[PDB]
RNA sequence: GCCCGUCGCUAGUACCGAUUGAAUGGCUUAGUGAGGCCUCAGGAUCUGCUUAGAGCGGAGAAUUUGGACAAACUUGGUCAUUUAGAGGAACUAAAAGUCGUAACAAGGUUUCCGUAGGUGAACCUGCGGAAGGAUCAUUA
RNA sequence: ACCCACUCGGCACCUUACGAGAAAUCAAAGUCUUUGGGUUCUGGGGGGAGUAUGGUCGCAAGGCUGAAACUUAAAGGAAUUG
RNA sequence: UUACUUUGAAAAAAUUAGAGUGUUCAAAGCAGGCGUAUUGCUCGAAUAUAUUAGCAUGGAAUAAUAGAAUAGGACG
RNA sequence: UAUCUGGUUGAUCCUGCCAGUAGUCAUAUGCUUGUCUCAAAGAUUAAGCCAUGCAUGUCUAAGUAUAAGCAAUUUAUACAGUGAAACUGCGAAUGGCUCAUUAAAUCAGUUAUCGUUUAUUUGAUAGUUCCUUACAUGGUAUAACUGUGGUAAUUCUAGAGCUAAUACAUGCUUAAAAUCUCGACCCUUUGGAAGAGAUGUAUUUAUUAGAUAAAAAAUCAAUGUCUUCGGACUCUUUGAUGAUUCAUAAUAACUUUUCGAAUCGCAUGGCCUUGUGCUGGCGAUGGUUCAUUCAAAUUUCUGCCCUAUCAACUUUCGAUGGUAGGAUAGUGGCCUACCAUGGUUUCAACGGGUAACGGGGAAUAAGGGUUCGAUUCCGGAGAGGGAGCCUGAGAAACGGCUACCA
RNA sequence: CUCUUAAGGUAGCCAAAUGCCUCGUCAUCUAAUUAGUGACGCGCAUGAAUGGAUUAACGAGAUUCCCACUGUCCCUAUCUA
RNA sequence: GUGAACAGCCUCUAGUUGAUAGAAUAAUGUAGAUAAGGGAAGUCGGCAAAAUAGAUCCGUAACUUCGGGAUAAGGAUUGGC
C-alpha cells in the first residue's frame, strides 16, 4: 500500500475551493484542509502531511461521521481504498438458554492516512452512503496481534 | 421512467431479488440533457415539489473566474478538449462539469490592459495613478500568458449545465493548468 | 403512501387525551400546529372532553364560530387546533383563564389561572441562529420566533413571553439546581430541580432530578423543561405540584378525605 | 401346536412406463416491438417588436430525427407446482383353497450374518463370520 | 533362572452388592426426580422397506445417500408357570 | 478489552395482569360520587409486562484478550 | 392452573404406540331452542367473473353576477338582497377494501439525514423595481350565455357572436446615510477633486471571513491615522456543533432575472388653503426567504419458517471497489465513461418450498414450552395482468389518462 | 400320472428381416394410417457361438415421423445455350 | 493475386485459338435458370430440386464402451475508411 505522485487519474485531484495563488509565494507551495472528525478522535499526523485526496476520507475530505461507532477485525484488504471489517458476536437462542455465534462483514472505507492489514483490531464509525455497501469509515487504528 | 432504486440490483451476497413492489415517482431518473456549444437553448423541468431545473441544451457563453485576480467576465466557449470521464463528450463537444474547454480570451485581456497598463503577453493622470501602485503584481505567468498570443484561454466548467442552466466554470492556472497540458500535448 | 394521511383512529391517539374506546372510529386528528399533534391538546377536547362546556361535535363549532375562544391572546377558529404546553385559551364570556399544564400522571390538566398570569407565558428555546442580514432569532418550543434576542440566551432555556406584542421579558437559564417541569417520558407531568446534567457526546444526554420530597430520578435533556428558580416557578402549578405520590400513598389520601 | 414361500381368486394404494405426454406460473437467450416521455425537426393556423413594404422575435396543431423507458407477440431454453397413459411390476387388506413344511424341540441337515452361485416354492450348497447354541468345563 | 514384599501398565477372572436395572444381569450397565465434567453418533409403535426416486462411487456384482402413499393394535423385551 | 450482572432512560393504544367504582348481578364500561337538587361542590381515568438489539449506569467474581525475550521494553 | 386410566400375557414386570379425558377469539355440520346484555360474520376454495344503484365533491361579510333567475319596491343610475350556471380556488394522493406478491424483502424495536423534499398550519422576514414616456390602477383573451349545427349512440363537440377576474399577459412606485469603482480640470507635495455610474431579493460560478493558547524584538513593498520638524501607533470581528467547506457576512461577475400587493369585505373617522384635496380603522386573500407543523424519501444496529435428493455463489449486460461525469429532491454502481478484481459462503451462502404480508397479539394455563395470527391498531403491497405517464405540494393514482395482453 | 424317439424350449426376445390366421389386439401418432412406434404373446414356425439378449460409435444399408426447404403437387408460365 | 490451401476465380512465361460451315429461333427435346399464394396435398417412397454452408463470439440434450455423442441443438457478428 504505497501511493504514488497521487495526481494519477483522467481528472486532476484537488479538496474543493482550496485555492493556494499562483500569484502569491509561501514555503511550501500549496494549502491542506484538514478537520477533526469529533467524539474524541485524534485526526492523524498523515492525513494534515500527506499528498492524497480522498474526497471520502473523514477528515481532509467531505463527509462527515454521525451516528453508530462500531469494531471489529481486518478481515480483507484486497480492495482499494475500502475495506472488509468481521464483527463477531454471540446470539441467545432462549429454548435452550444459551448463546450460537453469528457474525456480519461490513465494507468500511478507509483512509490513505490509515494503514490497516488482515489482523488489526480496528474502529469505524458510520458516515452517510458513500458506495452501494460501504456506510462506514475507519476512524482509528489500534496494532494487530502477537 | 429510469429508476433509481437500490433493489433492481443485486444483493451483495449476489443473490437476484424478487421485484417487491412497482416503480415510484420519487425513485425516478430522466434523461441527460447532451449540452452541445451553440445558440442559447435552455429547457426548464419541473422538479420534485415544483421549483425548476434547468436544460442545458445549446450553450454559448456564459460567466467564467479568473481565480488569481478575483475578476469574472463572460466570454464564448469555443468547444471542449479534454474530459475525464468520456473523449466522447470531446469528439461531440458536449458539455458537462470537469469539461476543460477553451472560452474567448478577450474580455479576459481587456481588463487586464485597462487595470495593470501593461499590454498583455510581448493619458488621463489619474490613471498612472493607478496603475502604479499596482505594479510588482503584474507579473502573471509563462503559462497563462502565452494563450492570451492565441486569443482563447485553458477553462474548466465548475457549472452543471443540465441541472442550473449556466455553464459556468474558472481559467486553469497552477499545477492544475500544468496537469492538463500534460495531458494535451502527451494524448492528442 | 401517496400523501398526506387526514384520518386518525381511536385507539390511535394520544393516551393523556382520555378518549373512551366506544363511541366511535376516530379521534380529531390535531391541525398541524405550534406544538406536535403527539404531544398536544385539540381545542374540542378541552372544550367538550375537559370544560365539559360543549356536548357535541357541531357544538364546539359553534362556539368557536360564536368567536368566543382565545389562544395565547389570539382568537382560534379551528376545531382541530392543537394547543401545547404552557398556552392560554382565554374565554371572556366565561371570564376564566386556563394554563395547560401536565398532571401528575402524565395528562394535561385543566387548570384556571387568572386575568393576569395570562399576559405572558413561558416556552423553551429549541434554536439560536443568524438569520437574514445576520439579524440573530431564537424559537420557542411552540415555534414562536423572535428576533433580536440577548446574547446570553442558548438553546435548552426558556423564555418569559409578552402575548399581546411578543418579544422577551427577562428570561432564566440552565445550571444545576433550576426549577423544572418534565415534558414527556415515563417521569412526565413532574417537577423538581436539576442534581446533575449528564453530557452525552452524539445525542441523549441524561438530566437528574430531585423534586420537593426529595426523590430522585432521570429524563431526556430534550424533554426537559426549565420553568423558573428553585421553589419559585414563573407560572401557576396544580395541586400535587407535579410531586409523585406512590401508589401506596394515593390509597391513603383517597381513604383519608373519604369520611363522614 | 405354532408356522414360511410360491401358486389360485377379491379389493385397494403408490411405482416404472411408449406417448420426443399434457397444464399453470416464475426467471429467461433471440427476434420483433405498442405507448407516453425526452430530443432533432416541422410550421395547418394565428401573431407581437423595430422600420403598400421589408427585415427579427414570440404562440402553436398534424406530422417527424434520434434516445431511454418499455408492455406485448413469436420462437427457444430453465425452475417450480399439478396431471393423462396401453402395459408393466410391487405392496397391503380380507380367509382356515393349492403345493410342499423353511423357522420355533439338536424343529429333525443347530440357527443366524456378509458374499457367491443354484432351485416350482418355501429353500439348498460353497467360503469367512457370530452365538442371539445344543458347549461358559480336561493344570490331567 | 526361582522365591518373597512393594508399585505402575496390561488380557481376563472371583466374591459382595455399595449402588443400578423391566429383568437377565452389571466395578459399571454405579456416582440419575438429591435429574448438568467435556464431547461425537444413533433411535422415536409394527409394517410398507432399505422399497421408489434423485445423486454419487464401482468394470460389474453392488456400495453410500434415501422417501411417501397406503396398511395395521399390536409388534416387541425380560422373566414366570405350564 | 469484550462476554456477563444491576439500575435507568427511551418503551403506542388496544390486549394480558391489575387498583378503583354498586353497569340491578355480571361480561363489560370508565364511568362516577355527594349535595341545599333555585343559576352546586368534587376525587378519578391507577399500576406492573415478553427480559433479544440499541443507549446510559454500578458491579469486577467467573471466562476470555493485550503487555518486556537476539529487548525494536519502561522511566527523567 | 406439578394427577392420568383402558388395550400385547396362562399370569408377570417392562418397552411401546393405539384409545380414552380436557381446553381452543377454531371452522364446519347435525339435533334442539324461551328472556337480557353483547355482536363475529365470502379470509380459507377462485387478487375468480360481475347486470344495476350508490360510494367526491366544495362559497364565506370578505375573487368573478346585466342569469330574457327569484324578490321586495330598491337614498342605491356603476355595483350592493337572494342567487342557478360557468370562471378562478381547493380537494379528489384521505378513506374504505384485500392479503395476491413478498425470506434480509416487508417488519419490529433502535439509529441516521454534517445526505434531501414538503400543500398546508403556526411564528417571523421586504423603503431599494424606471433609468432618461398610465399611478386616479396598462393590454387584451374566454367560459357560462345566446344563436346556426353534426352523430344510432357518451359526462362528444364543431364553428358564429357577447362579457368578467385573486384567470392570462403586463407594469410604475419612497427616507437618511455610507462604501466601492471610474474620473474633467488644478500640478506640487505627507498633495487633490467636482460629478458619471454601482449596491433590494433570488439564480450561477469563482474567491474571502467565519478566527484566539502562553510572550517578546527584528524585516520589505504602500499606506492607516495622527502632531508641529518630535513623528505617536491606542485598538485585533466568531453564532452554533461531538464534528463541517455550518449558519451568517465579503468581493468579481453571471440570469429567455424569482418575489418585491394594479387584491377583496365591514366600516366613514380626523384635518384645511374645501380640491369630492390630504390623511386614516380593524379585517380577508396573497406574496419572498426562514423557522415551525403535517408529512415524504432514503438510512445504522440486531432479529425470520421448511429445505444439502440446493455447495458453491456474484462478475455477458454492475457483480465489489476507485475517479470523473450524468441523472435525482437529494446520498449511492442509480446510470454512463475509464480503472482495478473485487464481493457472499459449512457461523450455511446461492438455490428450492411456503396450503408466508410482518408486527401489536391469540390458543394452551407447574416451570421450560408447543401451536396459530387473511382479519378492529400500526407498517407494507395492490386495484384483471404488465408497463408508461399527465396534473400536482404529494400518484408511478386506477371509482385519472395512454398502450399492450386477457 | 402318460407317451413315442434321447431330451421335451431354460435365460432371454417377439406379428420381430422369423406369425399362417392377419390389415392379430390394446395404446400412441393422424381429420382419416394394410404405414411407424410402445405394449401384449399356446410364438402356424422366436430362442441360445446352427449363438440368445443388450449395445455407445460408425453406415451412398432398410424404415417412420418432425422442423426447415422447395414447381413434387395445386398449375402451370417465362428466359438462355 | 484473392484464400486455410496444388480449392475455385483472374493473371506473367510458354502453348494453343483445334475440333464442317451459313441462315434463322416453330413444336418436342438436352442442358442451364426464375416463379405469385399454398408448402409434399405430388409420389411406392421427397425421386428430383430447394434450403444449410466460410470465419469470430456465445450456447450446446439424452445416451455412452467416459474415448464420445459435437459443427449436436440454438443464437449474434462479418464491408469500407
Ligand atoms: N492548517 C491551518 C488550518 O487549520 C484549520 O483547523 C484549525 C482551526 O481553523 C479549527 O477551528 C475550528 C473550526 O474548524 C470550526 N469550524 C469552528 C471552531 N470554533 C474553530 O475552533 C475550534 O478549534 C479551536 C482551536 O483551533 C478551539 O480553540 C475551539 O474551541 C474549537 N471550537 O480548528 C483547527 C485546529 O487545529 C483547518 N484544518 C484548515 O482550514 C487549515 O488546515
Ligand atoms: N394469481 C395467478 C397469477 O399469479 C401471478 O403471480 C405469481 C407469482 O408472483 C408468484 O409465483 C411464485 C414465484 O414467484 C416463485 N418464483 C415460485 C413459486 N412456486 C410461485 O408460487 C406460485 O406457484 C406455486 C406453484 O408453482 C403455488 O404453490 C403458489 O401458491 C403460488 N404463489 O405467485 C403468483 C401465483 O399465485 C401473476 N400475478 C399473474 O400471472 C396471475 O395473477
Ligand atoms: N404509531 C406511532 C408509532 O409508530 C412507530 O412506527 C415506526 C416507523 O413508522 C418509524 O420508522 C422510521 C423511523 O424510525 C425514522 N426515524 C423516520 C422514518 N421516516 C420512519 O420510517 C418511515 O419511512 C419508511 C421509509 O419510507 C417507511 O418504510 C415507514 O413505514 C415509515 N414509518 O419508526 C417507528 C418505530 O420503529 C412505532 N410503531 C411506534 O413507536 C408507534 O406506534
Ligand atoms: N428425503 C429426506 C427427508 O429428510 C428429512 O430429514 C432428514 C435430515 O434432515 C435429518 O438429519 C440428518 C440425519 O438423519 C443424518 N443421519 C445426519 C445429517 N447431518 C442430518 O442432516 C440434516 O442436518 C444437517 C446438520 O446436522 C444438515 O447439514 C443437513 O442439510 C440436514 N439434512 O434426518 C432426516 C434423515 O434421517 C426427513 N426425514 C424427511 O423429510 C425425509 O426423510
Ligand atoms: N447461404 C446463402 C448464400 O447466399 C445465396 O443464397 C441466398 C439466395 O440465393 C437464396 O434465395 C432463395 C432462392 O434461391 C430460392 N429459390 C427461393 C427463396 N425464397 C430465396 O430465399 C429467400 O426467399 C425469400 C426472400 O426472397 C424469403 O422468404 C426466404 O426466407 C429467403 N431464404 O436465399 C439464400 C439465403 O437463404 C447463395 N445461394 C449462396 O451464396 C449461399 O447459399
Ligand atoms: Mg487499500
Ligand atoms: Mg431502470
Ligand atoms: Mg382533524
Ligand atoms: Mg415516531
Ligand atoms: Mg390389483
Ligand atoms: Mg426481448
Ligand atoms: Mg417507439
Ligand atoms: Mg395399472
Ligand atoms: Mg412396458
Ligand atoms: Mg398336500
Ligand atoms: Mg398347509
Ligand atoms: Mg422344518
Ligand atoms: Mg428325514
Ligand atoms: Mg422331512
Ligand atoms: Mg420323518
Ligand atoms: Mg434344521
Ligand atoms: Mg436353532
Ligand atoms: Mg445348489
Ligand atoms: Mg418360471
Ligand atoms: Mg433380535
Ligand atoms: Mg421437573
Ligand atoms: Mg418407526
Ligand atoms: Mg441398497
Ligand atoms: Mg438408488
Ligand atoms: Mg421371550
Ligand atoms: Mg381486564
Ligand atoms: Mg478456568
Ligand atoms: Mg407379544
Ligand atoms: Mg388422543
Ligand atoms: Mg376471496
Ligand atoms: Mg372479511
Ligand atoms: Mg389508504
Ligand atoms: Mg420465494
Ligand atoms: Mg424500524
Ligand atoms: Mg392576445
Ligand atoms: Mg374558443
Ligand atoms: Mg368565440
Ligand atoms: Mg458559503
Ligand atoms: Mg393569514
Ligand atoms: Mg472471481
Ligand atoms: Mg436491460
Ligand atoms: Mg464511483
Ligand atoms: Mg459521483
Ligand atoms: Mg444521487
Ligand atoms: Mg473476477
Ligand atoms: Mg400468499
Ligand atoms: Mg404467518
Ligand atoms: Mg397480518
Ligand atoms: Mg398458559
Ligand atoms: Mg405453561
Ligand atoms: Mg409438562
Ligand atoms: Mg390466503
Ligand atoms: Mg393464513
Ligand atoms: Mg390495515
Ligand atoms: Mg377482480
Ligand atoms: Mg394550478
Ligand atoms: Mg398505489
Ligand atoms: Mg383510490
Ligand atoms: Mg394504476
Ligand atoms: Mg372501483
Ligand atoms: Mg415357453
Ligand atoms: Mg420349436
Ligand atoms: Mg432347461
Ligand atoms: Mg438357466
Ligand atoms: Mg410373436
Ligand atoms: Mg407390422
Ligand atoms: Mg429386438
Ligand atoms: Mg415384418
Ligand atoms: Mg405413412
Ligand atoms: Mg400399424
Ligand atoms: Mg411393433
Ligand atoms: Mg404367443
Ligand atoms: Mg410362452
Ligand atoms: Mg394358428
Ligand atoms: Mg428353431
Ligand atoms: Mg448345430
Ligand atoms: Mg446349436
Ligand atoms: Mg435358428
Ligand atoms: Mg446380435
Ligand atoms: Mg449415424
Ligand atoms: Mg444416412
Ligand atoms: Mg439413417
Ligand atoms: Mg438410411
Ligand atoms: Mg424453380
Ligand atoms: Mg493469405
Ligand atoms: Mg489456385
Ligand atoms: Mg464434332
Ligand atoms: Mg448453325
Ligand atoms: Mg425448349
Ligand atoms: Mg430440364
Ligand atoms: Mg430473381
Ligand atoms: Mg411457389
Ligand atoms: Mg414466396
Ligand atoms: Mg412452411
Ligand atoms: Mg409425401
Ligand atoms: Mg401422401
Ligand atoms: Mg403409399
Ligand atoms: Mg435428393
Ligand atoms: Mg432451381
Ligand atoms: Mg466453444
Ligand atoms: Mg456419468
Ligand atoms: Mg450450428
Ligand atoms: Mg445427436
Ligand atoms: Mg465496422
Amino acid at each position: 500500500s504505497t501511493e504514488l505522485t497521487v495526481q494519477s487519474e483522467r481528472a486532476f485531484q484537488k479538496q474543493p475551493h482550496i485555492f493556494n495563488n499562483p500569484k502569491v509565494k509561501t514555503s511550501k507551495r500549496t494549502k491542506r484542509w484538514y478537520k477533526n472528525a469529533g467524539l474524541g478522535f485524534k485526526t492523524p499526523k498523515t492525513a494534515i502531511e500527506g499528498s492524497y485526496i480522498d474526497k471520502k476520507c473523514p477528515f481532509t475530505g467531505l463527509v462527515s461521521i454521525r451516528g453508530k461507532i462500531l469494531t471489529g477485525t481486518v478481515v480483507s484488504t484486497k480492495m482499494h481504498r475500502t475495506i472488509v471489517i468481521r464483527r463477531a458476536y454471540l446470539h441467545y437462542i432462549p429454548k435452550y438458554n444459551r448463546y450460537e455465534k453469528r457474525h456480519k462483514n461490513v465494507p468500511v472505507h478507509v483512509s490513505p492516512a490509515f494503514r490497516v492489514q488482515v489482523g488489526d483490531i480496528v474502529t469505524v464509525g458510520q458516515c452517510r452512503p458513500i458506495s452501494k455497501t460501504v456506510r462506514f469509515n475507519v476512524v482509528k487504528v489500534s496494532a494487530a496481534a502477537g | 421512467g429510469i429508476s433509481r432504486d437500490s433493489r433492481h440490483k443485486r444483493s451483495a451476497t449476489g443473490a437476484k431479488r424478487a421485484q417487491f413492489r412497482k416503480k415510484r415517482k420519487f425513485e425516478l431518473g430522466r434523461q441527460p440533457a447532451n449540452t452541445k456549444i451553440g445558440a442559447k437553448r435552455i429547457h426548464s423541468v419541473r422538479t420534485r415539489g415544483g421549483n425548476k431545473k434547468y436544460r442545458a441544451l445549446r450553450i454559448e457563453t456564459g460567466n467564467f473566474s479568473w481565480a488569481s485576480e478575483g475578476i469574472s467576465k463572460k466570454t464564448r466557449i469555443a468547444g471542449v478538449v479534454y474530459h475525464p470521464s468520456n473523449n466522447e463528450l470531446v469528439r461531440t463537444n458536449t458539455l458537462t462539469k470537469a469539461a476543460i474547454v477553451q472560452i474567448d480570451a478577450t474580455p479576459f485581456r481587456q481588463w487586464f490592459e485597462a487595470h495593470y497598463g501593461q499590454t498583455l503577453g510581448k493619458k488621463s493622470k489619474n490613471a498612472e495613478r493607478k496603475w502604479a501602485a499596482r505594479a510588482a503584481s503584474a507579473k502573471i505567468e509563462s503559462s497563462v500568458e502565452s494563450q492570451f498570443s492565441a486569443g482563447r484561454l485553458y477553462a474548466c466548467i465548475s457549472s452543471r449545465p443540465g441541472q442550473s442552466g449556466r455553464c459556468d466554470g474558472y481559467i486553469l492556472e497552477g499545477e492544475e493548468l500544468a496537469f492538463y497540458l500534460r495531458r494535451l500535448t502527451a494524448k492528442k | 403512501a401517496r400523501g398526506p394521511k387526514k384520518h386518525l383512529k381511536r385507539l390511535a391517539a394520544p393516551h393523556h387525551w382520555l378518549l373512551d374506546k366506544l363511541s366511535g372510529c376516530y379521534a380529531p386528528r390535531p391541525s398541524a400546529g405550534p406544538h406536535k399533534l403527539r404531544e398536544s391538546l385539540p381545542l374540542i377536547v378541552f372544550l367538550r372532553n375537559r370544560l365539559k362546556y360543549a356536548l357535541n361535535g357541531r357544538e364546539v363549532k359553534a362556539i368557536l364560530m360564536q368567536r368566543h375562544v382565545k389562544v395565547d391572546g389570539k382568537v382560534r377558529t379551528d376545531t382541530t387546533y392543537p394547543a401545547g404546553f404552557m398556552d392560554v385559551i382565554t374565554l371572556d364570556a366565561t371570564n376564566e383563564n386556563f394554563r395547560l399544564v401536565y398532571d401528575v400522571k402524565g395528562r394535561f390538566a385543566v387548570h384556571r389561572i387568572t386575568d393576569e398570569e395570562a399576559s405572558y407565558k413561558l416556552g423553551k428555546v429549541k434554536k439560536v441562529q443568524l438569520g437574514k442580514k445576520g439579524v440573530p432569532y431564537v424559537v420557542t418550543h411552540d415555534g414562536r420566533t423572535i428576533r433580536y434576542p440577548d446574547p446570553n440566551i442558548k438553546v435548552n432555556d426558556t423564555v418569559k413571553i409578552d402575548l399581546a406584542s411578543g418579544k422577551i421579558t427577562d428570561f432564566i437559564k440552565f445550571d444545576a439546581g433550576k426549577l423544572v417541569y418534565v415534558t414527556g417520558g415515563r417521569n412526565l407531568g413532574r417537577i423538581g430541580t436539576i442534581v446533575h446534567k449528564e453530557r452525552h457526546d452524539g445525542g441523549f444526554d441524561l438530566v437528574h432530578i430531585k423534586d420537593s420530597l426529595d426523590n430522585t430520578f432521570v429524563t431526556r435533556l430534550n424533554n426537559v423543561f426549565v420553568i423558573g428558580e428553585q421553589g419559585k416557578p414563573y407560572i401557576s402549578l396544580p395541586k400535587g405540584k407535579g410531586i409523585k405520590l406512590s401508589i401506596a400513598e394515593e390509597r391513603d389520601r383517597r381513604r383519608a378525605q373519604q369520611g363522614l
